[PDB]
DNA sequence: TCAATATCCACCTGCAGATTCTACCAAAAGTGTATTTGGAAACTGCTCCATCAAAAGGCATGTTCAGCTGAATTCAGCTGAACATGCCTTTTGATGGAGCAGTTTCCAAATACACTTTTGGTAGAATCTGCAGGTGGATATTGAT
DNA sequence: ATCAATATCCACCTGCAGATTCTACCAAAAGTGTATTTGGAAACTGCTCCATCAAAAGGCATGTTCAGCTGAATTCAGCTGAACATGCCTTTTGATGGAGCAGTTTCCAAATACACTTTTGGTAGAATCTGCAGGTGGATATTGA
């Protein structure tokens, strides 16, 4: 009845720091953060398609938005990670 | 079976696709977009936890609290630029005194 | 008998509270302030406790990085003391009034 | 009640900002800035509140009020 | 074909200052203004509806968005006129 | 056959406002008064900038408004200024303003 | 190497429009570098928009979008 | 022989350029720069003339309120001359 | 230039409050089939961009010279920091009730569709016409004294 | 507070480039009628949220003393503004060729809509741990001398 990003974050926590945990107040912050970046990437990709007379938000809109919204080195890595994931998903 | 499993991701590709479709962003949503966006959310999330966990252990704690998140963001040149207009509740500030105000 | 040279204690308090994270204004006066201000926009209003919480975190944060900037203006004028014309410039150069 | 925002509390805030010496005129000044800030945030939050035909100001109302002023806040929702 | 607010703007000009005209570069500036204020008002009414789990943008969202996005007195006048126009329009 | 705009007493195009709202990804459905309300507001703000620009154009003893006039009109109006505070008007210039200190004795 | 094309007397005019009465000799190299950074951020975003549209030409609208993204909305190139 | 006291002419130039709206940097040097910066980002690129037009209106508009802010910091330190530590402080409190 | 007070930093410990870790049931997420549809491909008239020639005047560059600015030094009044007593306002915790959200149910009115007509708004032409330059009389500006 | 030498302002002039009209199509509103949603009135149930009350208790207000900082004040080497002359390059403009736009179709690949069938993630409990926070042991910070 009230969804959240909390379980997925925790999973990600266990990859980077298997023996470390996270308080609930810290998790609400991670949550806030995830919703924030989503709306940022979503919003910018929304604008991209609309500027181009396109009606589909594709992975290519997402990538272009990340390149706009993220600082340089951070963007390089995310674009790599995003591609790495979509290409894996095609081979299945 | 899960789209999230097929993509090599921990974030939910299915939820993302729904939130995009119901988000008034566009009439149509490509199939690779929610995979791609989920992957980016995972990456950024991974990187913050990496640095927060570290900042908690440098402090010899093993639970992440908001201070660790704050210290991790503000000490990172690029994350700080990304979240420059964001207040983390209960985070405090980085220890920083202006050199002119020191004695000598 | 020994006593702190002016400036010494203040530096020990700077290190003290940049190290900490708790709210620094007393909660009840603050709450009283929020409700007063609100009652002028509209009466009979109620507040989740977390709403006043949220208002306070935001407010103390905004005041803290304003002092960070005010301090920078005070340094720029080769002083050590912050003064009203320092906060006025600081605010002026952030578009905020 | 603005006077309830006391001198030594304002001093602690400034110390968190690395302020070492403070003019006596800073405190009434600071009070005035806090008041303006609260007047603008609460007004926008209440405007979100009355739009939902509610009588109770939620945390999300405030969180939305702050995002509007370009002050994104984390730890109460988004 | 390239639609624009040009003719509508021109009419309003003749309403306020009948013997006054406007250069084309200045007209493009006005044109910009209308698109800017439109996207500001619309988008904020988008976000309002979305927070209230409502799927319809109604005039009640437009008004509240105007009350958020416009400085005090500017908004008061706009709100009266916005009101005055739908009540006139429902009677026709 | 009457224009949606005439029933509202408006000069701005309510039908276009309504179309741009629907095709603009703002929400799934669009109310019937919404574009009427919006167009009235867009029209009001346009009236307000043009009146004060026209005044500045006559003070400049011109009869055609140029961007400099729009700039003088916004920046000199307390509220319009707040509204367009992050906005650059091309070929608009800035307001005449010297800090008192820099003046002669 | 074109940055030297922003001349000292041109920068002065800009400062004069900014209401400046007296100017240090270190301001000019300082002003040039600030300008180069500004353009580098605007142009890159503008170019990102260009390449997204699979174009080879940077339009005025690319620049206007790039500027709106840095919070610098610009009027007079919309149409 | 008759001559302007330092600053007199300076005051007269402020009045002169706050009155006008023309671009104050030379167009072709500016253009040459934009394309130089652009070519490091991506090769073989072209520009609409107004694209460079918009880039310049923007650029100057920005530098002018940066000098305004730089000037205020200068007054604040009771000087009349703008200096690098004035432009640095101004940029710091503008997000930059 | 060194030593005595104090203070904070180091490491250690057993538990209440928080965080983990478990155990069912809607509601999303996934599937299967049946349609649509957006937008890539391939081609194409045409802008709009890129150069070029080059004369020609306007602006930049570099040096000289003078006045006034900013940087540096000294110094006294007085502000703001450090400290302690004492009292009060805050905090805290339990309690009680009333005013709200929040949950569902259920129809009217409102909105969306799908087509058929009806104009208005746009894009070039074809007209007007304010304003740019250029010029001559006034009035202001500024330094000199 | 008088003056001569300049710069600037304000209005007029005329020919034109840009602003306003004016025409003649064509997408796009408006109009009707049918097909859906939805948000809302009601009724209902808990949840919070407001308001008390009554302790300690911790933090604010007040008062005293003095360090040192800010503001006032003086002088100067050179920094920068103003003027000139010399010269370089930006600006202008008219013409051209083609690159790279948009514009038009054509047509599958990809995405949406329904309708059923699993699986997951959220919640309320059942079962756990990390710091906190004392105590007080080697260093760090501070100022007196
Ligand atoms: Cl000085
Ligand atoms: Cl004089
Ligand atoms: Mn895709
Ligand atoms: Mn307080
Ligand atoms: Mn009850
Ligand atoms: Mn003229
Ligand atoms: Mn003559
Ligand atoms: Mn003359
Ligand atoms: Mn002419
Ligand atoms: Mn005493």
């Amino acid at each position: 009845r009230k969804e959240s990003y909390s379980i997925y974050v925790y999973k990600v926590l266990k990859q980077v720091h298997p023996d470390t945990g996270i308080s609930s107040k810290a998790m609400g912050i991670m949550n806030s953060f995830v919703n924030d970046i989503f709306e940022r990437i979503a919003g910018e990709a929304s604008r991209l398609a609309h500027y181009n007379k396109r009606s589909t938000i594709t992975s290519r809109e997402i990538q272009t938005a990340v390149r706009l919204l993220l600082p340089g080195e951070l963007a390089k890595h995310a674009v790599s990670e995003g591609t790495k994931a979509v290409t894996k998903y095609t081979s299945a | 079976k899960t789209r999230s499993s097929r993509a090599g991701l921990q974030f939910p590709v299915g939820r993302v696709h729904r939130l995009l479709r119901k988000g008034n962003y566009s009439e149509r949503v490509g199939a690779g977009a929610p995979v791609y966006l989920a992957a980016v959310l995972e990456y950024l999330t991974a990187e913050i936890l990496e640095l927060a966990g570290n900042a908690a252990r440098d402090n010899k704690k093993t639970r992440i609290i908001p201070r660790h998140l704050q210290l991790a963001i503000r000490n990172d040149e690029e994350l700080n630029k990304l979240l420059g207009r964001v207040t983390i509740a209960q985070g405090g500030v980085l220890p920083n005194i202006q050199a002119v105000l020191l004695p000598k | 008998p020994h006593r702190y040279k002016p400036g010494t204690l203040a530096l020990r308090e700077i290190r003290k509270y940049q190290k900490s994270t708790q709210l620094l204004l007393r909660k009840l006066p603050f709450q009283r302030l929020v409700r007063e201000i609100a009652q002028a926009i509209s009466p009979d209003l109620r507040f989740q406790s977390a709403a006043i919480g949220a208002l306070q975190e935001a407010s103390e944060a905004y005041l803290v990085q304003l002092f960070e900037d005010t301090n920078l203006c005070a340094i720029h004028a080769r002083r050590v003391t912050i003064m009203p014309r320092d906060m006025q410039l600081a605010r002026r150069l952030r578009r905020e009034g | 009640n603005i006077q309830g925002i006391t001198k030594p509390a304002i001093r602690r805030l400034a110390r968190r900002g690395g302020v070492k010496r403070i003019s006596g005129l800073i405190y009434e000044e600071t009070r005035g800035v806090l008041k303006v800030f609260l007047e603008n945030v609460i007004r926008d939050a209440v405007t979100y509140t009355e739009h939902a035909k509610r009588k109770t100001v939620t945390a999300m109302d405030v969180v939305y009020a702050l995002k509007r002023q370009g002050r994104t806040l984390y730890g109460f929702g988004g």
